[PDB]
């Protein structure tokens, strides 16, 4: 048995890499986590032996800690590998970006003596740079899980493009609900106000999943975030609040100044 | 619907035909008036209705921010 | 005319999107910037009408500002679009990540009334998460261009994974040399020592371009960086210097403590 | 022959998993010479590019800078 984790990207059918599609094609069994029924149909046509990982999420109002959901997904994948199957895990996006299940399964498979690897894919953030016409290198980039930004000590650089992922569950500390409350988002606004003014224009971004669909690109002042409509897939982009300023200390040690820059 | 969206997503020729004339390309591939209307108004939920889904439970959160 | 910019990923032939490959196939003309001659042959077999953008880099020891190279690349692309050609720009990696030519070409094409768009691809950072088994969501992620970090004021968060791109030209202010010097990299080491100890283990990463090739994953103390062998494609990964610590301030506003986290 | 094998290997997951099982057997079966195989097993990419005829393809992959506006 062996494990290969691949990503399918965000867009139906065409955003998977050529090699990643061939892995799906030739698998004994595929464990999937895909955005919708169109994507599920496409996968099933590629390889009919599919187990849908969506089944491990809380059903019908059940209280279930997402740590248990993830543990159950990893165990299901590993049960196929342990049985001797040439196993592929097909996740949306990139299988290792804001996605613990593939890293955990690869770690556990290697510890038990099996071959396991991860193929890169196109993430929501890769889609954002394209759709918004922004280069993360322009003034640099920072990414955090929104709840981690609230629960732990993180300090953003306000010259960079800042991304808060999983904004729809910001501050949802139990890992048992699917969305947060407006009061939690208000606290996040107050926290960000250490670096960003309340009227600072931010962007709610959602990558499209169908070829006929435009991405969501909603611009609004930071103050209005707690009233906005958010979905689990939403990401909050916070553009720079200041422009790049010259680092005179280092320029001197280098023996140059601004006027010397090419 | 599903066959059309799968082809369109992979085939740059059809993608460029579609972007030139969305309604013509959609009619040629048999989409109904109601489906086309749902595309033109951005109503992804109704598209999934018309495809017949049983509203496929699709939560896609695969990480958390609680550490450990 | 029209313009679509695509990426080819880092690995030969298999890391391009299904859709992006279709765009190359059906183009009237392709402008390429690819890692090697194997990749160039693969492209030429896909579509024989190729112009190689590599020609615009300084040749034979010429002194040329890279801003002029990039202008010349943008102008070549636009001349095909202005003539009426269905034009594709095929760059390695992701065409808009640490890559200015495509964003500039798309801005210019739209301003002159032409259809232009960017298709996301797999970047070197996407390859790093897969190859190192790191999730940027684990403790967060920051990316900066190394020279920008030296020349302007950026402040890293030492709980995150920090990436300095283009480390091989760190401090090269003229934009006319292909590599920096040992003394410049010593100054970077001294700068980073504000946040990272000198014996802090850092990683020099290079994504593989051929399927028979292993990525470069070189671990070394930060102090040894100025003596390391670096290539233009090298990235410096600086793992966290500190563990995540609880944000008691925000937990208190949310009415919870650490013991309440799921 | 080199370039043909690498293009196939990079796209085809069946050949990739064969290759990873037995790299030397797969390279021999696709005709690579002993010196090519040696170059692969020692990680010498420059020699592979010599042996392919690529010699002096000028590849500089920097498409951005840190100097601002």
């Amino acid at each position: 048995g062996s494990l290969v984790c691949v990503g399918t990207g965000l867009q139906l059918a065409g955003q998977i890499s050529v090699l990643s599609r061939s892995y799906i094609e030739h698998a004994d069994i595929v464990f999937s986590l895909l955005p919708d029924g169109f994507s599920q149909r496409w996968l099933t046509k590629l390889n009919p032996n599919v187990i849908n990982l969506q089944q491990f999420y809380a059903q019908n109002g059940e209280v279930k800690n997402r740590r248990d959901t993830y543990e159950q997904m990893v165990n299901a994948i590993l049960d196929a590998v342990r049985a001797g199957k040439k196993t592929v895990c097909a996740l949306y996006g990139h299988p290792g970006v804001f996605a613990c299940v593939s890293h955990m399964a690869i770690t556990r498979a290697k510890a038990e003596g099996f071959s396991a690897k991860m193929e890169p894919g196109i993430s929501a953030e890769a889609c954002l740079w394209a759709d918004l016409g922004i280069d993360p290198g322009n003034s640099g980039h920072q990414s955090f899980e929104a709840s981690q930004f609230m629960f732990f000590n993180h300090v953003p650089d306000p010259t960079t493009h800042l991304l808060l992922w999983q904004i729809a569950i910001a501050g949802e500390h139990t890992l048992t609900q699917f969305h947060t409350s407006s009061d939690r988002l208000q606290i996040l606004v107050e926290q960000l106000n250490q670096w960003y003014p309340l009227d600072h224009e931010v962007v709610i971004y959602e990558a499209a999943n169908l070829p006929i669909q435009a991405p969501r690109i909603e611009r609004l002042p930071l103050a209005n975030l707690p009233q906005a409509h958010l979905m689990p897939i939403s990401t909050l982009l916070i553009p720079p609040a200041k422009k790049l300023e010259y680092n005179y200390a280092i320029l001197a040690k280098l023996g140059i100044g601004p006027e010397d820059l090419g | 619907l599903s066959d059309f969206f799968t082809q369109l997503g992979q085939d740059a020729q059809l993608m460029e035909d579609y972007k030139q004339n969305p309604e013509a390309v959609m009619r040629a591939h048999g989409l109904t008036d109601e489906q086309i209307n749902a595309v033109m108004t951005g109503d992804m939920e109704k598209l999934k209705t018309l495809s017949g889904d049983s509203s496929y439970q699709s939560y896609l959160v695969i990480s958390h921010g609680n550490g450990d």
